[PDB]
């Protein structure tokens, strides 16, 4: 029992594209002549850009941060540890899911579309029908490939900018009580305990006090 | 595990307070949420972030937390407020997991 | 002297994506938008079995070819299936007028009832 | 957002039951989804939940080892399967959504639920 | 935003600036007041009008296009004509929507 | 006035333009000063053949 | 850039006259447009102007209350309407373009004009 059928076999999927057969019966995905169509949702993987943050002055990523995309790593007399940033990760997740949904909703489903038969004295209309089919297939393949190619680059630049914005925020908060030593870290001129680190991460660092 | 009084009763038009007492591992270091459940219906969120109210909740419901014990307060008691009230928290030390309160039955007269 | 650092995420994924400026870029997360797998069977469409002619074609099925005696009972279907070896049509030589138009007409019929028009 | 579960289930001791939850809107979600059960005359209990994009799943220690939570993203569906079913597993089941992408105590939207009986 | 200026470290806009898009607000002993910046606003206006004109000029005007009639023995060509019409309509709808969506960002 | 973006929906903007028209007058009217030909109860065959 | 106006107008006291100005090139302009009139044997006089995108309109105190300047952007046209017309309103009218997007004293391109008579 199935919902989509092709002369080669039945299809059981929810993806928006397929490359099995142009002839379908039922509710089937759009047919393209492509071989690969993968859409990026995460950032560049460096286990061990336009804005120069990812693989720029921050050379590599952290495998110890598991609950987010961007975050902090602290170390003081109490101890060291990682901590993800929730607001930036939430905004990035909202944007990426919105982008994927927009991509999905712009490609409508394919309905029943079967071939026709012509006699030996009807070659002109047969050729016209074949030409129409081939032209539409080529146009849609081009559209899909171009869309994926552009959106991947946009996503990567999005993440690269999101990292640098957080870096600039933290730098602005630590005007003169911290020293910029490169690689994305700041070294404190005073004693910053757990409460001070929490205040730095929250966004309400008390500059006059320290 | 959080503990609440088994039942509280009051006349209509009065104010009631329900306590949720835990330990330093659940309430003393994390926020507390308050849910309301009617017979045959799924629980409905009343209070989050220990004092914040979602859209649509009447002003007369309020909440607070003082150390290891949270409190929920209802004013202008009505006949339709007779339901079960639960306190939930994010216990996190061995393996973090949501913990609900023991439950408190609020009866109107 | 106490320090705070800013960084990003990394895992052990090995999925790659293509960009207009670079190829084979490894990313942390991705999704696949293309399907290329089937089961290789002809199967019922929403609880209704298809009509498989077999050795016969449309002309042999409707005309009542002696080789299609197994098709005299079918009355409902979801789609019609034909084979490249379907060659039992009009046994007596001749011309079938507007055969492709009849095929196009039957391509939008779900059931019929066969009755004796002249006993 | 509306969360709808499947129909009622009546099974036998030692069996395995898989239930589903479908959410309205776009197929891809930006919030975590958890599963909560309630016994007759008892308070609610939390099994576990699933996180978007990252895909990590968390379970309670009581149900650890015999509950599995998966998600079909393109269909917008989330499945929870319970195995080694016993007599006490009869209950009333809901799928609840959170405010953010992380599993927490704050569930703001609940489904109608489905009943599981042995 | 990608550059963190609007709704970034400058949280809100000014309703007192009426003659431009970007400007200054000063305050000293003489007094306070707003003043728009002319060069940046002019360059932005030039760019935006150029973008709108480019969008307009790429879509040509539709001429006369009416339907056809077919008999009861000409269903194949009728279906082909309908398929052609629907395909072209879908393609152009997709193009317009995608163009607007990208240019807004 | 709000616009739609691939990353966000319903964004209020200071200025915008509308590129779609969805209004007509609901009448059959002359095209550049020449009136149309309205057959009415007849068709082309009855118009050319001279139907009574 | 070329600015062209409509034809000559002959009207009656107490009427209202609407004139138009069309500019070549792209339908959308990056410059403001003003309206200037001249009496026989007199110097030019300025009524008001319109600003692109922002759409604000400015008028002179003499003609304030009985002149209206509008713009059709997709057609690339600018309309100026004068009401409560009188005997002295007969004049020679031009539409003039400015160098920038703001109304100022520097008008660099003028049209041929049209004559309004009572
Ligand atoms: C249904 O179709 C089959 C073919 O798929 C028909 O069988 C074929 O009938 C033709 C009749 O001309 C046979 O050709 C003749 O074969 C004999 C064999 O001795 C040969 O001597 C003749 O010169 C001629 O070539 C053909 O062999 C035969 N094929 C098979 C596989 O049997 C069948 O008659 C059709 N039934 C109908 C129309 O009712
Ligand atoms: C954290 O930041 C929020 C943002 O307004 C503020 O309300 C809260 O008081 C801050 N908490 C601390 C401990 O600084
Ligand atoms: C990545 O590591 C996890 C455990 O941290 C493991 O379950 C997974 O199989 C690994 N992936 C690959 C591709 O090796
Ligand atoms: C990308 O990787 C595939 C698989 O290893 C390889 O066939 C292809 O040549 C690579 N592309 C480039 C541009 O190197
Ligand atoms: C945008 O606004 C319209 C009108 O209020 C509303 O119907 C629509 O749901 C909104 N879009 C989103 C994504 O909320």
């Amino acid at each position: 029992d199935t919902t989509c059928q092709t002369p080669n076999g039945a299809i059981n999927t929810s993806l928006p594209f397929q490359n099995i057969h142009p002839v379908t019966i039922g509710e089937c995905p759009k047919y393209v002549k492509s071989t690969k169509l993968r859409m990026a949702t995460g950032l560049r993987n460096i286990p061990s850009g336009l804005f120069g943050a990812i693989a720029g002055f921050i050379e590599g990523g952290w495998t110890g941060m598991i609950d987010g995309w961007y975050g902090y790593h602290h170390q003081n007399e109490q101890g060291s540890g990682y901590a993800a940033d929730l607001k930036s990760t939430q905004n990035a997740i909202d944007g990426i899911t919105n982008k994927v949904n927009s991509v999905i909703e712009k490609m409508n489903t394919q309905f029943t579309a079967v071939g026709k038969e012509f006699s030996h004295l009807e070659r002109r209309i047969e050729n016209l029908n074949k030409k129409v089919d081939d032209g539409f297939i080529d146009i849609w393949t081009y559209n899909a490939e171009l869309l994926v190619l552009l959106e991947n680059e946009r996503t990567l630049d999005y993440h690269d900018s999101n990292v640098k914005t957080l870096y600039e925020k933290v730098r602005s908060q630590l005007k003169n009580n911290a020293k910029e030593i490169g690689n994305g870290c700041f070294e404190f001129y005073h004693k910053c305990d757990d409460t001070c680190m929490e205040s730095v991460k929250n966004g309400t660092y008390d500059y006059p006090k320290y | 595990v959080l503990t609440q009084p088994p039942s509280v009763s009051a006349a209509p038009g009065q104010k009631v307070t329900i306590s949720c007492s835990g330990s330093s591992s659940n309430i003393g270091n994390d926020y507390v949420s308050w849910y309301q459940q009617l017979p045959g219906t799924a629980p409905k969120l009343l209070i989050y972030d220990n004092n914040k109210r979602p859209s649509g909740i009447p002003d007369r419901f309020s909440g607070s937390k003082s150390g290891t014990s949270a409190t929920l307060g209802i004013t202008g008691l009505q006949t339709g407020d007779e339901a079960n009230y639960y306190c939930a928290t994010w216990d996190r030390r061995p393996t973090a997991y949501v913990v609900f309160g023991g439950g408190t039955k609020l009866t109107v007269l | 002297s106490d320090k705070i650092c800013i960084g990003y995420h990394a895992n052990n994924s090995t999925d790659t994506v293509d960009t207009v400026l670079e190829k084979n870029v490894t990313v942390t997360h991705s999704v696949n938008l293309l399907e290329n797998k089937h089961n290789g069977k002809l199967c019922k469409l929403r609880g209704v079995a298809p009509l498989h002619l077999g050795k016969c074609n449309i002309a042999g099925w409707l005309l009542g070819n002696p080789e299609c005696e197994s098709l005299a009972t079918a009355s409902s279907w979801s789609y019609i299936v034909e084979t490249s070896s379907s060659n039992n049509g009009t046994c007596y030589p001749g011309d079938f007028i507007n055969y492709e138009e009849l095929r196009e007409q039957l391509s939008s019929v779900s059931s019929f009832e066969k009755f004796e028009i002249f006993p | 957002v509306q969360l709808v579960e499947s129909g009622a289930e009546v099974k036998k001791p030692g069996s395995s039951v898989k239930v589903s939850c479908k959410a309205s809107g776009g197929p891809f979600r930006s919030y975590a989804i958890s599963w909560v059960r309630q016994a007759p005359g008892q308070g609610p209990e939390w099994m576990g939940g699933i996180i978007p994009i990252f895909g990590t799943t968390k379970y309670a220690p009581k149900f650890q080892g015999r509950v599995t939570i998966t998600a079909d993203d393109f269909a917008g569906t989330v499945y929870m399967e319970l195995s080694s079913l016993r007599s006490e597993d009869t209950a009333m089941y809901y799928c609840a959504k959170h405010m953010g992408y992380q599993v927490r105590e704050t569930m703001d939207v609940w489904g109608k639920g489905t009943t599981v009986t042995v």
